[PDB]
């Protein structure tokens, strides 16, 4: 999940830069915002569903990430680590033709889901293994201070992107999930359905796109384009100052959560006036719930024990930032 | 049994001139910060004796409190039914060397029942001990081993604290400002004594430092007051 | 939750006597646990050796005089013990915790580039 | 809405001929597609001051302590007026009267804690509507009203 | 107006038909028990599990053969560090230290001084490949377009000394891939 | 011959050999920078004992490549122009006073330039 | 100022002893350094001219508010210092 | 004209919702079938 | 796009020689139009087929009859 | 306000045949013509030795190179200070031309 | 050619990516092996910190020889991003022998694919029993 990740810290520094990103920007981060949901899910619910034991799965949402990467590596350059989503804005504009590259796998991958959901969903096998096990309270969730697909498996209806509002979410409608019996399958079906809706915005954020620039037009806070960079003395100024010495955040913190895939992700950025933060302590969803897993696996079995890894969806690069 | 399209060939539409509206991103905060300011002042309300002040910047809000007032607070903002931060996010820290109490311990709260955040913000020394907020929150058993691991703080009434992200036998705190960047020591491979071994740091390539030519002038100023004004004298 | 094995909860003593018995029975687990550390391990050096060890590590920094200080140095000293009989740290770091280590006039030191 | 779609009208590789009509007898969803994209439209040609400025006017950063808070309840409002000042005798030695207007809202009722959004209202949907699993599976959607 | 009087919110309203309905008991299952036992028994989802498998094995595999095919490539791709140079072939580079000042993982060591026909130029300009992240912010720094980072991926080498990029070795590739960066620069061209 | 291979120099006195490999470069010998090491002692290092020295990046040297290059000329006219040469892919456009008389190279490509008047005075 | 705070932070015993600080003044705040090493500072690498070093403190610099609030800091430590008083 | 813009109509909607239609005769015919099975085997089992 | 009837038409079109040089290292007999050869010696052909998959419309033929960089 | 428009206008009229050599200037990096053309403007839009290397192209002017000369040192054994008395890279020093930038000192 | 599953960071995503549908390293023989003693082969992808370098030391000791290392990515070769860390070890060269380095971050699953292929050019170019003949 890399363009979530990035979009956190934008926003952090958006927030204390008191700088508003415009219309078209915060469509291409709502957009993209989706795509990486799907990237993550795919990799935590059939790795999930690869770690139980059905192999299949996997290779064919894999090539769905081939696909998916493909959108990611147009944009920025790189397949993986997309420097994309700097704050104020994004990096470069859309290439031409993107929507129409992004809406042909749209409507292909719809049946994707379909064909996921015919060897978990109705599997006797898949719900054997997932059925009843670690069951998580929703009073007890909140105590533990769990949050994303592991607070609306145990039934409270509650998402970031509602609360909080950002980058283009109000604008789009779609509908969150929450389950009733706090255990693994429920939470696979809050994950399948986070597909499908995250695929309905994705058409709604293709078809409502509107025009104009993609990041802030303050030559102090974004690179002035190349064209003008050589011809205006203004433009090269803050160009050269920009690259050297790095734009000073005012004085202030804050502390900016969003709707990780994984689950409520947020940065605490303390600016002491300085072109370098002083505090960034990072709130990974990853970390709380491994916490809480002698809370969760307790008086289960060695089998449930991966069970309940699968459905924590594990990174442990997050965990460990 | 009709052919597909091609979107390339698809009509578009023309766009000229963008107006893209400039304005002060703080006007829809207006309300926020009204009602927050409120609620602050309701829990030093209910709260005379442990919450020293209170500030709120957009749509956050802080309470600071002593480390004796910690638990206190914490209990009030958990149980109250006008305020309930059931989940406690985040347990943060930063240091300040000037201060006598350097580190400033933070409390994120979340209130899934009333969609609010708050932030207790606690100071600590290199010595005071900060009550353990595990019994409110089993949440915080991980976030505070974390701080304690990084900074060194001493949590007072921790079930279990010890090093959850340095190395076994690591020495020194790293979070803090007097710690190198680089650590004091890296590891590797002896064959004759056949084992990893610890060894002092040495850098073919030291880390190049480049603040020197920072900013020598101001850069912002005291801004534009937003304040309620029935938050004033 | 359910706290791991050899856990002691995290408490600012207030009393200079108590945090003397504290510390002797403490000193007593580590001597008590010598073989375990040997086998567990598989140290080089023998129980007694250990034991030598362990006492030179005690004999060492027995003087210190703030309360405050104390707490911190007793809580440290819980992990180092928590840890070792947990048997958490790696084989490595034990052989080389006990591998650690006279001066040189100044000529010797100003030949070859002192410090 | 995301209703049935029939393979024709997804951008894949289909089946010419005869095979269309056997794919479309023993596959058991035929409006399913193979996924390989349209080699001949997918991807087919590559890529080959002061009136704008906001960062100098941030919200200042204003701290209330226990003397300015005192001061709200005594003086009034900058809006509708009326050292170390404990805050604790004041509110040991005040009219309730201030209290019911000032420290507290709606007669004394308690404040709520404020919403970080308040059009965040919830509604009960149904199969027909989302589309989604059916009653017995143990999930329920919800959606913005 | 609100439900402070209560301590109550709107958001803390649930909405309408929010609790669960009354659970079912055996009685109360819309299959018999004879049609849930022939399901049951006879594997009637498994086998359904199994023929869609079976469809896959009739369709076209995704693979492409490397190194004889290669995966798609973007104008914008971040590759192998690269130093360019003018049509005139004068070096485009004039060392601003700009190039050491972005770098997040500051691989890139540069030292300049005057050349003898007295034009900026820089005698050191060394990249450390295995500290470099290919970020992307060589590209983007440079104001003559001096460095540039090649569609190239496949230069793994047997010894890590051969991964410390000396001027001359970024010189090479310049030259080499130049027609190549032809291609990237001026489809990329609109966009920045 | 260990004296010019170790200097820096405006020119070289000998003409180059492209199949020489202790030369600065394929097309100079001598370095074209006082600090920079000449590369007849690089090669002398420990590491390039069986290392073939024949396939060692050597790319020819710019202070040449710009030196075949004729001088452009300005006529009446007293500043020149340069941009890069080639669009909105070059160098940050500068201005050259010709005032003095002499070839007075850009500040990027190196191009040298000159007027109507002194194209015969400034050749000499 | 009388705490052996040195016992706790976890700092190598050449901190206390071996190293000096200084507490100077760039305009309005306070920073600590320190001293550079007698040998081994800076060696130029042999291999590609890389500025080693074996000073792990070279590239720490901490940013104070107040003079005496930058001393109360150097004192707990146990770090040895001087000060430097700015021209005016 | 100079972008990345969506056509005016937009795009025809996607297929989104769940779409996993059943298949097969009810199980009252496969049970019939087993037991048919299972009723004509017997019957050749006996001749044999 | 896979089963045999690409196969043979491909093999045919491009004679013993050529097809197995593509069964030594390519493992995929293949044919297409020749777009012309770098300096190295490399042949770069695009395929004409409608039954390629999208990636697989442009590949190569090395100089090399065992081993390919 | 009103007053910053001052700031927007000598930023302004001092960019207007301002080379655009930053990138090579030799003091590129600590001219108080950017860092004084970034926080109060917009954002839009011979020899003398061999010890100063002259470039006036790059001036703003104010004489300064001429007020000190006629005071202070009156060939010219303080010449030097000229170097450091320019903000903008107008006069610069000949013998570190082109070998640091400011902020890696 | 066996490698072992030894993903430890962003780098990990890639080598999973090779054994994706598109390029398939189960075709040129390639299956992943848990255990060390079954894996002639250990993909060293992702950072090694302080914390993991005495674990890694063992789970190379126990591949029975022959045995080949693989650096992939930033970090295993020289430190990557993480070489100014407290808790980093500035390439993982300072604990195991490396046959081939893959430059990236991550590197393409083509640029993997390539490193393999190179170290297979070198495995094939072996020389062990005539080594005998002529050198012993
Ligand atoms: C390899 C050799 C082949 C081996 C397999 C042979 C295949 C043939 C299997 C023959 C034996 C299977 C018996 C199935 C016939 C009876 C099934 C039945 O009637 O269901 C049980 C019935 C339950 O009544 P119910 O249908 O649930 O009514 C309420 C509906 N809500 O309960 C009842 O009330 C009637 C039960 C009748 C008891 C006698 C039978
Ligand atoms: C029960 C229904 C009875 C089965 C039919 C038996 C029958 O009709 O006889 C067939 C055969 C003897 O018939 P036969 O008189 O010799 O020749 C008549 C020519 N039209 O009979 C035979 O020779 C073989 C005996 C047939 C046995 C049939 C066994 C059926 C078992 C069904 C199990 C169902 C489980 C539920
Ligand atoms: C007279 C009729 C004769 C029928 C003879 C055949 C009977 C076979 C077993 C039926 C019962 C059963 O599979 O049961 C399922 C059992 C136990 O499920 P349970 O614990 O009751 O949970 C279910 C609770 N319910 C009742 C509420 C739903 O677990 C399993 O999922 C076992 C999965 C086996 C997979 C084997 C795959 C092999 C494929 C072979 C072809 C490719
Ligand atoms: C010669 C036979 C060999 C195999 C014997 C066993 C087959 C399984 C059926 C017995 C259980 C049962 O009764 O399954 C019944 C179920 C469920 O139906 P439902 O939910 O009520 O349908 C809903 C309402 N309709 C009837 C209007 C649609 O049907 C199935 O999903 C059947 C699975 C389809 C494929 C099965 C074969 C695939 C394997 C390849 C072999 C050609
Ligand atoms: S690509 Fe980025 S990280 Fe790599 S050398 Fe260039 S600036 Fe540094
Ligand atoms: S930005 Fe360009 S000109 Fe400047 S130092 Fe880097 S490569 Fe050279
Ligand atoms: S003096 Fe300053 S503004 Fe003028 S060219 Fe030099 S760096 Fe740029
Ligand atoms: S001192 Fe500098 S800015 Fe002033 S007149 Fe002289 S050259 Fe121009
Ligand atoms: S080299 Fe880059 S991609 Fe690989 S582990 Fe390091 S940071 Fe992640
Ligand atoms: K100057
Ligand atoms: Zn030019």
């Amino acid at each position: 999940s890399m363009m979530t990740n990035e979009q956190v810290f934008s926003l952090a520094v958006e927030k204390l830069l008191n700088l508003e990103v415009p219309e078209r920007g915060q469509y291409i981060r709502t957009l993209f915002g989706e795509i990486t949901r799907v990237l993550n899910h795919l990799m935590s619910v059939l790795s999930h569903a690869m770690d139980v034991g059905a192999l299949t799965p996997f290779l064919w949402g894999f090539e769905e990430r081939e696909k998916l990467m493909e959108f990611y590596e147009r944009v920025s350059g790189a397949r993986l680590h997309s420097a994309y989503v700097r704050p104020g804005g994004v990096s470069q504009d859309l290439p031409a033709g993107l929507l129409d590259d992004i809406y042909m796998w749209a409507t292909q991958f719809g049946d994707r889901l379909d064909e996921t959901e015919e060897l978990l969903t109705d599997s006797r096998i898949w719900k054997q293994r997932t059925i009843g096990i670690g069951e998580v309270t929703a009073e007890d969730a909140l105590n533990y201070g769990l949050s994303g697909v592991m607070l609306r498996g145990s039934g409270v209806p509650f998402d970031i992107r509602k609360s909080q509002p950002y980058d283009a979410y109000d604008k789009v409608d779609f509908d969150i999930a929450v389950g009733t019996k706090g255990d693994c399958y429920d939470r696979y079906l809050i994950r399948m359905t986070e597909f499908r809706q995250s695929l309905r915005i994705i058409e709604q954020c293709c078809n409502q796109m509107p025009p104009g620039p993609v990041k802030v037009e303050d030559f102090k806070v974004a690179p002035p384009p190349r064209a003008l960079m050589k011809e205006d003395m203004e433009a090269l100024i803050h160009h050269f100052l920009l690259y050297t010495k790095g734009y000073a955040v005012p004085a202030g913190e804050t502390y900016t959560a969003i709707e990780a895939p994984k689950g409520e992700m947020a940065v605490y950025v303390v600016s002491d006036g300085s072109e370098r933060p002083y505090r960034c302590k990072i709130r990974a969803p990853g970390f709380a719930h491994l916490g809480a897993f002698d809370h969760i696996a307790r008086g289960h079995f060695l089998p449930d024990a991966v069970a309940i890894i699968g459905t924590m969806d594990l990174v442990f690069g997050e965990v460990d930032r | 049994e009709e052919p597909l399209p091609v979107l390339r060939d698809l009509p578009r539409p023309e766009y000229g001139e963008l107006h893209a509206p400039v304005y002060n991103p703080a006007e829809k905060y207006k309300e926020q910060i009204e009602e927050l300011h409120k609620f602050g002042r309701y829990i030093m309300g209910c709260l005379p004796k442990f919450v020293q002040q209170f500030s709120v910047w957009k749509d956050e809000l802080v309470i600071y409190v002593a480390p004796s007032a910690l638990t206190q607070v914490a209990t009030f903002l958990k149980d109250h039914t006008s305020a309930q931060f059931k989940a406690c996010m985040d347990v943060t820290a930063a240091d300040y060397p000037t201060r006598t109490n350097r580190f400033d311990v933070v409390y994120n709260l979340l209130s899934v029942r009333h969609n609010s955040r708050i932030r207790i913000k606690t100071y600590a020394s290199e010595v005071s001990p900060v009550p353990s907020v595990v019994p409110l929150f089993q949440g915080a058993n991980w976030f505070e081993r974390e701080t304690y691991d990084l900074f060194g703080i001493f949590f007072e009434g921790h079930p279990d604290l010890r090093r959850i992200m340095t190395d076994y036998g690591f020495q020194g705190h790293p979070l803090r400002k007097d710690f190198p960047t680089t650590g004091y020591t890296e590891v590797r491979y002896d064959a004759e004594k056949r084992r990893v071994v610890y060894e002092p740091l040495e850098l073919t390539q030291a880390w190049r430092n480049f603040t020197v030519g920072s900013s020598v002038w101001e850069q912002v100023g005291d801004g534009k007051d937003f304040t309620p004004e029935s938050f004033k004298l | 939750t359910n706290p791991t094995a050899f856990a002691q909860t995290t408490r600012y003593v207030k009393d200079s006597t108590e945090m003397r018995t504290l510390v002797l029975n403490l000193y007593r687990r580590y001597l008590r646990h010598s073989r375990g550390f040997v086998n567990n391990y598989n140290l080089d050096i023998p129980a007694s050796q250990v034991r030598t060890k362990i006492r030179q590590e005690f004999e060492r920094q027995r003087f210190v005089k703030d309360l405050p200080l104390k707490n911190v140095l007793y809580m440290k000293a819980q992990m180092e013990f928590q840890e070792l009989v947990n048997f958490w740290k790696q084989q490595c770091h034990v052989m080389q915790y006990f591998e650690s280590i006279k001066g040189d006039s100044f000529v010797q030191k100003f030949l070859k580039g002192a410090q | 809405s995301g209703g049935p779609v029939p393979v024709f009208k997804k951008y894949t590789t289909g089946s010419k001929g005869i095979w269309e009509k056997i794919r479309q007898l023993l596959t058991l969803v035929p409006n399913r597609s193979t996924g390989n994209p349209l080699v001949k439209n997918y991807r087919v040609p590559p890529p080959g001051y002061y009136d704008r400025d906001h960062r100098r006017n941030y919200p200042r950063l204003v701290a209330f302590d226990q003397t300015k808070v005192s001061g709200l309840l005594t003086l009034g409002s900058a809006q509708n007026p009326r050292q170390s000042v404990s805050l604790s005798s004041t509110l040991a030695t005040i009219d309730p009267k201030v209290v019911k207007s000032e420290l507290l809202a709606e007669g004394g009722s308690p404040v709520v804690a404020p919403s970080l959004n308040k059009k965040m209202k919830f509604r009960l949907t149904e199969e027909s509507e989302h589309g989604m699993y059916p009653e017995d599976y143990p999930i329920r959607i919800f959606a913005q009203n | 107006p609100t439900l402070a009087l209560t301590s109550g919110s709107i958001q803390g309203t649930h909405p309408e038909g929010f609790r669960l309905p009354r659970p079912k008991t055996w009685e109360e299952s819309s299959e018999s028990a004879l049609s849930k036992a022939t399901k049951w028994y006879l594997l009637s989802e498994i086998f359904r599990g199994l023929y869609i498998t079976l469809e896959m094995y009739f369709r076209a595999p995704y693979t492409i053969y490397y190194p004889f095919e290669k995966g798609p490539v973007s104008p914008r791709f971040r590759g192998e560090h690269a130093l360019r140079r003018y049509p005139s072939g004068e070096e485009r580079c004039i060392a601003c230290k700009l190039c050491e000042a972005v770098c997040p993982a500051q691989a890139i060591t540069i030292e300049a001084e005057e050349r003898i026909d007295g034009s900026r130029r820089t005698y050191k300009y060394d990249i450390d490949m295995t500290k470099c992240i290919y970020c992307g912010y060589c590209q983007e720094s440079c104001p003559v377009d001096a460095i540039v980072e090649t569609p190239n991926v496949e230069y793994a080498t047997e010894t890590r000394e051969e991964l410390l990029y000396n001027k001359e070795k970024l010189l090479a590739n310049g030259d080499k891939w130049e027609q190549e960066i032809q291609y990237a620069l001026d489809a990329d061209a609109p966009y920045r | 011959s260990t004296k010019e291979l170790t200097t820096a120099r405006i020119k070289d006195i000998s003409k180059p050999d492209e199949n020489n490999l202790q030369q600065q470069a394929p097309n100079r010998i001598s370095p074209w920078s006082k600090s920079q090491k000449p590369r007849a002692e690089a090669q002398d290092n420990v590491r390039f004992a069986v290392k073939d020295l024949a396939k060692q990046p050597r790319p020819y040297a710019a202070i040449d490549l710009i030196y075949k290059q004729p001088i452009r000329y300005i006529e009446h006219d007293n500043v020149a122009v340069c941009d890069g040469n080639g669009g909105a892919q070059g160098h940050p456009k500068v201005y050259i006073n010709l005032d003095q008389n002499k070839a007075i190279p850009c500040g990027y490509c190196g191009l040298r330039f000159a007027q109507a008047a002194f194209k015969e005075d400034i050749e000499s | 100022t009388d705490l052996a705070k040195e016992l706790v932070s976890g700092a190598p015993k050449e901190l206390i002893t071996e190293r000096v600080a200084r507490i100077y003044q760039e305009t309005e705040t306070w920073k600590i350094d320190w001293d550079i090493l007698n040998k081994g500072n800076r060696w130029e690498n042999d291999l590609m001219g890389y500025q080693s070093s074996s000073d792990y403190m070279q590239g720490t610099i901490l940013k104070f508010d107040t003079r005496e609030g930058a001393i109360r800091f150097a004192k707990g430590q146990g770090w040895d210092y001087y000060i430097q008083e700015p021209k005016v | 004209a100079t972008q990345d813009l969506p056509p005016i109509s937009g795009y025809a909607p996607i297929q989104w919702k769940r779409n996993l239609p059943s298949r097969g005769f009810r199980p009252v015919i496969w049970f019939l079938g087993l037991c048919t099975a299972t009723g004509y085997g017997f019957y050749q089992i006996s001749l044999a | 796009s896979s089963s045999i009837q690409r196969t043979l038409r491909n093999l045919w079109k491009n004679g013993f020689k050529k097809s197995f040089k593509q069964l030594q290292g390519y493992n995929d007999i293949k044919s297409g139009r020749l777009v012309g050869t770098d300096s190295f010696g490399n042949k770069f052909y695009e395929v004409d087929d409608p039954v390629e998959i999208h990636m697989r419309t442009r590949f190569v033929e090395y100089t090399g009859f065992w081993r390919q960089d | 306000p009103k007053i910053k428009k001052a700031r927007e206008g000598v930023t302004e009229m001092l960019l207007e045949n301002h080379p655009l050599d930053c990138p090579v200037c030799d003091q590129g990096g600590e001219c108080d013509l950017q860092e004084q053309s970034l926080r109060y403007g917009s954002d839009r839009g011979k020899a003398i030795g061999p010890l100063i290397k002259t470039s006036m192209n790059r001036c703003i002017h104010c004489t300064r190179c001429v007020r000190f000369l006629n005071d202070v040192a009156g060939n010219s054994e303080l010449s030097a200070n000229v170097i450091d008395l320019c903000p903008v890279g107008a006069l610069t020093s000949k013998p570190y031309a082109f070998r640091a930038r400011p902020w890696e000192l | 050619f066996w490698p072992m599953t030894f993903g430890l960071a962003c780098c990990a995503v890639e080598m999973m990516h090779v054994s994706a549908p598109r390029y398939d390293q189960d075709r040129l023989g390639i299956i992943f092996r848990a255990s060390p003693r079954q894996s002639d082969i250990m993909i060293v992808a992702g950072t090694v910190t302080n914390k993991m370098a005495p674990a890694l030391r063992q789970v190379y000791d126990q591949m029975p020889y022959p045995r080949w290392v693989i650096s992939m990515g930033s970090c295993a070769n020289g430190g990557g991003y993480y070489h100014y860390s407290y808790s980093v070890v500035r390439g993982v060269d300072r604990i195991v022998p490396v046959d081939i380095y893959v430059p990236g971050c991550p590197p393409t699953s083509e640029a993997l694919m390539y490193g393999v292929f190179q170290l297979q050019k070198k495995m094939m170019d072996g020389q062990t029993h005539r080594m005998w003949y002529r050198s012993y």
